[PDB]
RNA sequence: UGGCACCUCGAUGUCGGCUCGUCGCAUCCUGGGGCUGAAGAAGGUCCCAAGGGUUGGGCUGUUCGCCCAUUAAAGCGGCACGCGAGCUGGGUUCAGAACGUCGUGAGACAGUUCGGUCUCUAUCCGCCACGGGCGCAGGAGGCUUGAGGGGGGCUCUUCCU
RNA sequence: AAGGGAUAACCGCUGAAAGCAUCUAAGCGGGAAGCCCGCCCCAAGAUGAGGCCUCCCACGGCGUCAAGCCGGUAAGGACCC
């Protein structure tokens, strides 16, 4: 199960042989690896990766301290990318290649305290015919007396979005080597910005 | 009072049911429940007392 | 006022053995044991039932069409959500549920029972990390 | 047929077999089997 | 009235019977076998023949008695190559032909059914039309046969079915 | 539809629609199977199965019901004939007025028609989200397994065979 | 979803009771958009409070003694922008 750190970096559209393709470029570059799971200390057996470089004074060390591999600190959180197995020094892009299916899981835009309406895709009441206050309200949230109190998760308004969102089964569609980038087939999760783990989708 | 005599009782091979039988038809209504200070406190003399209710079942 | 202080010291260590032992059957002396029972000391406010870890939580015994028919009950709050777990998936998987069940029916439901049930361990071994001294009684 | 509640011997070479619990019965030709339930 | 088992084994070609002390392993001149018994109802291994025995008369003793003597009584001569089990296939155009072990066949499909066998069972091919389930035990000979028999269904108004003899009782044409 | 009159006359808002759902199967379809007066397709009936769907319109205030075009289907019910501290007021259960009938008349009709005030502030439970304190038997920075819980759990057409 | 297990209706194999027969009384199977697995997030307030790596740590005074009598301080955290 192959997978990487990547941060999202913009979309445009690249051009086959007839039809164009909405790709997103993708900055996966080489990912330093700083600790490996065991079956006999964790049993989960997962591989610890951390990407974009860290200038060694905004570090606390807990954090510096690390042993022999990658000694210069990485930013970002150093996810585990579950039963892969690199060598030992890098993961670079070219353990991906073009024409594989590959999960991109993110971090979706939060719109903050978001209403029912966008949130869950209601209808609400009309603008016309003597509509009091219901223009954006959901309505009815229950019944009388039996039951009585309102069933757990009635998608009612809240904090929609700024939740893990794992986008699946996208085509890899060009490798760039120099810079170390993917061109994945759009709808990335997450914002120009936002960090990824790009693994392998089964589908088998 | 019954939880504390018939906890005491049970492992000299005897429960309450079995224990009280004794009692009331040997004569030797002395507990009344209200002993249970000697299952508690003493036991070397409520054994013997044991030792008296066992041989009074026929 | 007169002198009946239970006067609680040592709570001590008892490791009950399941091989062959039917639950229910076993699982009411795990119950007087858990409360109390075998001690003349008795005061029923106080927790005096015993340290007991039980041992070989596989394979017990169950009798009849019990097995694959004995359907347990976990219910969460969301609407639909009433999940139905035969016995043989409780056996398959998760040997412990069923033992803490059985005991957990049969303990006191109050914050006295309540603590009672942390006071009774199940290990599917057999090993347990409890190594002091543990005598085995039956 | 097919089932019913009550069991009856139409065309007497029916044999009548209980399993899984419930009665079923059956022949060669398989128009006049029955469950009951 | 005779309760199966108040009649002895005899069985030339004498093969082995041991004790194992809940069940019957049987080994021959071809394969072993596996026989589980109730481990209440006793069958003793004397010789020359397997003695079976039952306690009292309940519902279990008197049909466990006749279970365990005759599931012993397949195994004597499932072990020395006593069962042929025929599957004589009709058809216009159908055929199986087998290449190794998996035999695939023509039933009709868009697509010839490969036929996986488990570890012991010989398919016998020697026509066309009809072929052979062989092996050792009669439960792994009949379960592959009903799993033959999984594939097509017989007796659908016409031909192009199986019946592990040829038994067409089918039914009335309907023209 | 009824019968009863047991809490409710210091009042528990009544029909219908919109939004929002949830549950049962005695299943409308999709998924299996038996029988057939089942040659194949399309069918009829019955058993298991509620996981998901169950259209867009015209008519009338309508639930229901009748028609147009489709689909595989436009299921039956409960949740105070779900839902007015969410909304609508078209009908009915207000005062105006008129029509037909009854009544000498005042007026009345479970007969018809036009119009007719729908009540800003959430205390507690519930629910959607986000927090403070403390705990996690030394104090922190991270990584993460998962006891358990919800989402999705569809389905049609064309071609080869 | 592709796939795995146990399955309902249904189809079985072997086989006595009941020398025959039988899907069942012992067992072994096949068998659904159904159930549990599997996908994704929520999640150790799962007090049953899990696991791993790294940094710091004896007195600096004294009880009802290793703070559970207190003042600064290591790793860190908090206030402010
Ligand atoms: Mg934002
Ligand atoms: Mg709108
Ligand atoms: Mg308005
Ligand atoms: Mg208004
Ligand atoms: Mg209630
Ligand atoms: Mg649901
Ligand atoms: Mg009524
Ligand atoms: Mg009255
Ligand atoms: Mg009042
Ligand atoms: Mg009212
Ligand atoms: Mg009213
Ligand atoms: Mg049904
Ligand atoms: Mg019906
Ligand atoms: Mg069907
Ligand atoms: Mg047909
Ligand atoms: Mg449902
Ligand atoms: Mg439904
Ligand atoms: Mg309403
Ligand atoms: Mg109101
Ligand atoms: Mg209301
Ligand atoms: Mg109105
Ligand atoms: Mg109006
Ligand atoms: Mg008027
Ligand atoms: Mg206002
Ligand atoms: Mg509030
Ligand atoms: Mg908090
Ligand atoms: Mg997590
Ligand atoms: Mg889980
Ligand atoms: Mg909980
Ligand atoms: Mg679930
Ligand atoms: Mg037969
Ligand atoms: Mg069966
Ligand atoms: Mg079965
Ligand atoms: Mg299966
Ligand atoms: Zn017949």
């Amino acid at each position: 199960m192959k997978g990487i750190l990547g941060v999202k970096v913009g979309m445009t559209r690249i051009f086959r042989d007839d039809r164009a393709v909405p790709v997103t470029v993708i900055l996966a570059g080489p990912c330093p690896v700083v600790q490996r799971r065991t079956p006999e200390k964790d049993g989960y057996t997962a591989v610890q990766l951390g990407f974009l470089p860290q200038n060694p004074k905004r570090v606390n060390r807990p954090l510096k301290g690390h042993f022999a591999k990658a000694g210069v600190e990485p930013v970002r959180i150093l996810r585990e990318i579950r039963d892969f197995n690199p060598e030992g020094d890098t993961v670079t892009v070219e353990i991906f290649k073009p024409g594989e299916r590959v999960d991109v899981t993110g971090t979706s835009k939060g719109r903050g305290f978001a209403g029912v309406m966008k949130r869950w895709n209601f209808a609400g009441g009309p603008d016309s015919h003597g509509a009091h206050k219901i223009h954006r309200h959901p309505g009815s949230i229950g019944n009388r007396k039996t039951p009585g109190r309102v069933y757990k998760g009635k998608k009612m308004a809240g904090h929609y979005g700024a939740e893990r969102v794992t986008v699946m089964n996208l085509e890899v569609v060009d490798v760039i080597p120099e810079e170390n980038l993917l061109l994945v087939k759009g709808a990335v999760p997450g914002p120009n910005g936002g960090l990824v783990i790009v693994r392998e989708t089964k589908k088998a | 009072w019954i939880v504390r005599i018939n906890a005491a009782c049970r492992q000299h091979g005897l429960n309450y049911s079995t224990f009280i039988h004794g009692l009331k038809k040997a004569g030797i209504e002395v507990d009344r429940k209200n002993l249970a200070d000697l299952a508690v406190r003493e036991p070397q003399v409520f054994a013997e007392l044991v030792e008296r209710a066992k041989a009074a079942q026929g | 006022m007169k002198t009946y202080v239970p006067k609680q010291v040592e709570p001590r260590w008892v490791l009950i053995d399941a091989e062959g032992k039917t639950l229910g059957r076993l699982a009411t002396k795990i119950a007087t044991l858990l409360r109390g029972k075998h001690r003349p000391d008795w005061t029923p406010n106080v927790a005096m039932g015993d340290f007991v870890v039980v041992v070989n939580a596989d394979k017990i015994r169950v009798t009849g069409k019990k097995l694959e028919q004995k359907i347990y009950t976990r219910y969460s709050g969301y609407p639909g959500g009433l999940k139905k777990i035969p016995l043989e998936k409780m056996l398959a998987t998760h040997p412990e549920r069923v033992l803490e069940h059985a005991v957990k029916g049969m303990l006191p439901k109050g914050p006295l029972g309540r603590r009672l049930f942390k006071r009774l361990k199940v290990y599917a071994g057999p090993d347990h990390p409890h190594q002091a001294q543990r005598p085995e009684k039956l | 047929m097919k089932v019913r509640a009550s069991v009856k011997r139409i065309c007497d070479k029916c044999k009548v077999i209980r399993r899984h619990g419930r009665v079923y019965v059956i022949c060669e030709n398989p128009k006049h089997k029955q469950r009951q339930g | 009235m005779s309760r199966i088992g108040r009649l002895p084994i005899p069985v030339p070609k004498g093969v082995s019977v041991e004790v194992a002390p809940g069940r019957v392993k049987v080994k021959g001149p071809k394969g072993e076998l596996e026989v589980p018994v109730s481990p209440e109802m006793r069958v003793v291994v004397e010789e020359g023949v397997v003695r079976v025995e039952r306690p009292s008369d309940e519902r279990r003793h008197k049909s466990l008695h006749g279970l365990t003597r005759t599931l012993i009584a397949n195994a004597v001569k499932g072990v020395s190559e006593g069962y042929s089990k025929e599957l004589l296939i009709k058809g216009i155009g159908y055929r199986a032909r087998l290449v190794g072990r998996a035999l695939e066949l023509t039933v009709g499909f868009s697509h010839p059914v490969v036929v996986e066998p488990p570890e012991g069972i010989t398919f016998e091919v020697p026509e066309p039309t009809r072929v052979r389930v062989s092996g050792i035990d009669k439960q792994k000979v009949g379960q592959v046969a009903a799993n033959i028999r999984a594939i097509r269904k017989p007796s659908a108004y016409h031909e192009k079915g199986i019946y592990y003899a040829g038994e067409p009782v089918r039914l009335k044409p309907g023209k």
